[PDB]
């Protein structure tokens, strides 16, 4: 039977980037054709492989990754970029093979109010490797004395929360993003076109 | 073996529409991904669009997105391109290329050879030929002046002279209009006795010149 | 986006010699590098994919060489007809293909000299208002030739404008066009029509004129 | 790629008086990325409001923000001549960009200058050359026209003056002009004066000295 | 006790180097968002750089390719190696800590550090005294020096009510020259010494005037 690729794209609530959802794709014929052709993507790009040669191929597991950042970062999922979303939530590798595919989620996601809901980290000592997630709430240390789980002075809240709200710039406005990882093992693949 | 034939360049207004189509030849078409590649005058290469295999999937260069349209008609064989709303920076040879398939990833491995796009709000106007007559060998050739706009075609003797032909690259004069030169060198022997007629055609104004060239 | 940049712009070399160009990408691009060669006024085509495998029919003197951010282009032993335009070409980001700059690589062979030829306006032009004045240089080496038109031992500069064909794939010479372009009746007023040119495999200048209705 | 634009450049206002200095944005910004920085003359840039409305840390209460989407201001309740500064809107999009900032002088009644004169020292005249310095002390507001006049003969080409910000305390401004020539040509001359005009003076002032008493 | 407090300021040839440092008190340089903000002479503000904890560089079009930001976590500081300096480099050059985003602020600044590119050479000033004469008036004139700045302080600092140090002029030698005055009660002149505290940062000339009456 069809792999599940709706109940990544069509669902209804998205997940924080720091806390960004995986879903494992296993066992079952993929239909790139239909997936891909079918909602208006602001955000296509591709590594590695062609979108048009995905139905030819053959893998042991497909990644389905999905969560929301703002308009001016969705630049940053890509190989070999830096920022506070690459650097601290989600980082691709410098030789991924997948797609990456965003879409404006403005009418979806933000709130007259301001929707604080969704959240980026704004704070951690070194970089994330590659598909790392980090779902820590610990209070961040940036000076000498430590803080103890208390928030002041040199002690912060990790998590920064972005306030859509539906009249921003595009700059400002939620993205929704989905991450194609196509797993290659040496083991009897699962997933074909 | 494999053939990409295109056709429906020209010239095109500022804003107005362009269809362009590419033939294929010897290879299983519709299971090969088909691009478009442009060529600005003087300048390189850039990808400008891709179709899938079924004709499902497309894709587009951020420069044209939105704006140009591919299509294909498997039973036919035919690649399309349609343009709309062209700007002058649209000015190129557009030539379609078959992918290769060997890899992931796209590559061309066959390409067309290439059909012109103008965007102008000029004139197509035919070209003028004046010969060149000859006063140890001798040359002689043909003067194409004032025509509007690339290119214009030029043999010798209906494609029978082909060694020491020598058709130079057009020029633009002040006038907007273009300015060409082909020459021919010829054995000073047979100046009387041979007859030189070059062959000029200009198929964006419809226009096919023969003229003689005597000494 | 990724940038390719090419290096050298433009290399002269001998027939026989090594020649190599150099791509050089703004990241990774694994081993998804293209090499195209483009002569003039033909489409490019496929010499090289995915960095080094040879496509089917190219010449064995091709080859290519490199991963991650730097890539080679070689031709062990240059031909004549290996004069062209040489472009990389990254499908690493498969849905943003960007080419190089490109490399124009030129063939160096022995001193040519030019056949220079003037042509008079012809009868059927000066019916028609304008004349042109033809002058021809036919099969030298090097490009770098200066025509110089004089009327009536007048230099003259910017009325005429000149035209160079691509290097030949038989011989490897050049050839140019200069065509002095002027009214009816600039050209009455003079008489001397003359077409000084200067090249290094000359060792004087040489002039072609003609009188005007002689 | 969002461009920030505030006004006025400068305000002029009375101690006591409200401030509203404007922030405008092209697009709409969300109200979590404004900001407000003081910078007094000769001082870093201080953070006074972040997050468009919430005034930072040991800020007084006078400071304060509002606005949202394309207009934010800033307000100073009750301004003081302390308030002396220039201050700066910020914003983050793809990167920080600052505005151009607005110029807040602080109105005063009128203040007539005090005049000085000072002869060169001794020190100087040993290397060959005079400086000879005319000071207007405490005066409001900032036009004046200083004539140096050497013997009864007025000069122009050798002087040069320089004028002190908006005093923090008291709003008025100090002026120099600075008369300089050579030792010789100091020593062929006997009066030096400095003559004065300025709105505060009914009449203009005249400070001189005699070169030698 | 936070502090941020800049270095490695002064005079440099045009397309020469310069580094500047930034060390801190307080805070934790490798920890935190740490940024670069520049002023030229009276302009407004522009961010210039910032490294991130993790250890992520941005730069301003303005610097990119020229300007390195760096840390040593060791010695708790701050650099800016600013190479190809040109005239528009010229600024007074703030370190601080945050990016200017949401939950992380410009806070705190260090005190500044000013910058000058030119061709000239750096001098010392020459300190001379303005001796006075309800109210009276004396100060110091520093004439001279090369580059900026050069700060004047009275007895130590402890003398700071009613003084007036007015911004340099640029003289037609191209030596700047500036003056700073006080005003006390005429009676203390002679039962109060004066001291003017003198000091040109780009060559540490600390010189002490004492102003007397004549
Ligand atoms: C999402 O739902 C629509 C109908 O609401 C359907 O047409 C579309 O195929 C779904 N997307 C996927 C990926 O299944
Ligand atoms: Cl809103
Ligand atoms: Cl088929
Ligand atoms: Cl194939
Ligand atoms: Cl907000
Ligand atoms: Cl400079
Ligand atoms: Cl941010
Ligand atoms: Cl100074």
């Amino acid at each position: 039977n069809l792999c599940p690729f709706g109940e990544v794209f069509n669902a209804t609530r998205f997940a924080s980037v720091y806390a960004w959802n995986r879903k494992r794709i296993s066992n079952c014929v993929a239909d790139y054709s239909v997936l891909y052709n079918s909602a208006s993507f602001s955000t296509f790009k591709c590594y590695g492989v062609s979108p048009t040669k995905l139905n030819d191929l053959c893998f042991t597991n497909v990644y389905a990754d999905s969560f929301v950042i703002r308009g001016d970062e969705v630049r940053q999922i890509a190989p070999g970029q830096t920022g506070k979303i690459a650097d601290y939530n989600y980082k691709l590798p410098d030789d991924f093979t997948g797609c990456v595919i965003a879409w404006n989620s403005n009418n979806l996601d933000s709130k007259v109010g301001g929707n604080y809901n969704y959240l980026y980290r704004l704070f951690r000592k070194s970089n994330l490797k590659p598909f790392e997630r980090d779902i820590s709430t610990e209070i961040y240390q940036a000076g000498s004395t430590p803080c103890n789980g208390v928030e002041g002075f040199n002690c912060y809240f990790p998590l920064q929360s972005y306030g859509f709200q539906p009249t921003n710039g595009v700059g400002y406005q939620p993205y929704r993003v989905v991450v194609l990882s196509f797993e290659l093992l040496h083991a009897p693949a699962t997933v074909c076109g | 073996e494999v053939q990409l034939v295109e056709s429906g360049g020209g010239v095109v207004q500022p804003g107005r529409s362009l269809r362009l189509s590419c033939a294929a030849s010897a290879f299983t078409f519709s299971s090969y991904d088909m691009h478009w590649v442009r060529q600005a005058p003087g300048k390189g290469l850039e990808w400008v669009a891709v179709i899938s295999y079924d004709g499902s999937n497309k894709y587009y260069a951020d420069s044209v997105k939105g704006r140009f349209t591919i299509s294909r008609d498997n039973s036919k064989n035919t690649l399309y391109l349609q343009m709309n709303s062209l700007r002058a920076e649209d000015t190129a040879v557009y030539y379609c290329a078959k992918d290769g398939g060997k890899l992931w990833v796209y590559y061309f491995d066959y390409w067309g050879q290439g059909t012109l796009v103008t965007v102008s709000s000029a004139s197509t106007k035919g070209p003028s030929v004046f010969p060149l007559a000859p006063s140890g060998t001798a040359a002689l050739g043909c003067l194409v002046k004032d025509y509007f706009p690339e290119p214009v075609t030029v043999s010798w003797n209906s494609g029978a002279l082909t060694s020491g032909v020598h058709t130079f690259p057009a020029v633009l004069q002040s006038s907007g209009l273009y300015s060409l030169s082909s020459v021919v060198t010829v054995p000073s022997s047979s100046l009387g006795t041979q007859t030189y007629i070059c062959n000029v055609n200009h198929k964006p104004s419809n226009t096919k010149v023969d003229k003689r060239v005597e000494p | 986006d990724i940038q390719m940049t090419q290096s050298p712009s433009s290399l002269s070399a001998s027939v026989g010699d090594r020649v190599t160009i150099t791509c050089r990408a703004s990241q990774s691009i694994s081993s998804y590098l293209n090499w195209y060669q483009q002569k003039p006024g033909k489409a490019p085509k496929l010499l090289i994919y995915a960095a080094s495998s040879l496509q089917s029919g190219v010449p064995s003197r091709f080859s290519g060489s490199g991963s991650g951010t730097d890539f080679t282009l070689t031709i062990s032993s240059l031909q004549p007809e290996d004069f062209a335009t040489y472009y990389c070409q990254q499908s690493y980001s498969t849905l943003a293909l960007t080419f190089g700059g490109g490399t124009k690589v030129e063939i160096k062979r022995t001193v040519a000299a030019p056949s220079v030829f003037i042509f008079p306006p012809s009868d059927e032009q000066l019916k028609s208002g304008t004349a042109s004045v033809v002058c021809l240089l036919n099969n030298f080496y090097p490009r770098e030739a200066k025509v110089q038109w004089k009327v009536d031992n007048a230099l003259q500069s910017g009325n005429s404008q000149e035209s160079v064909t691509e290097q030949d794939s038989k011989d490897s010479t050049y050839s140019l066009s200069s065509t002095l372009t002027l009214s009816k009746a600039d050209y009455e007023k003079h008489k001397v029509y003359a077409c000084e040119v200067t090249h290094q495999g000359l060792s004087s200048p040489v002039t072609k004129s003609f009188n005007r209705g002689e």
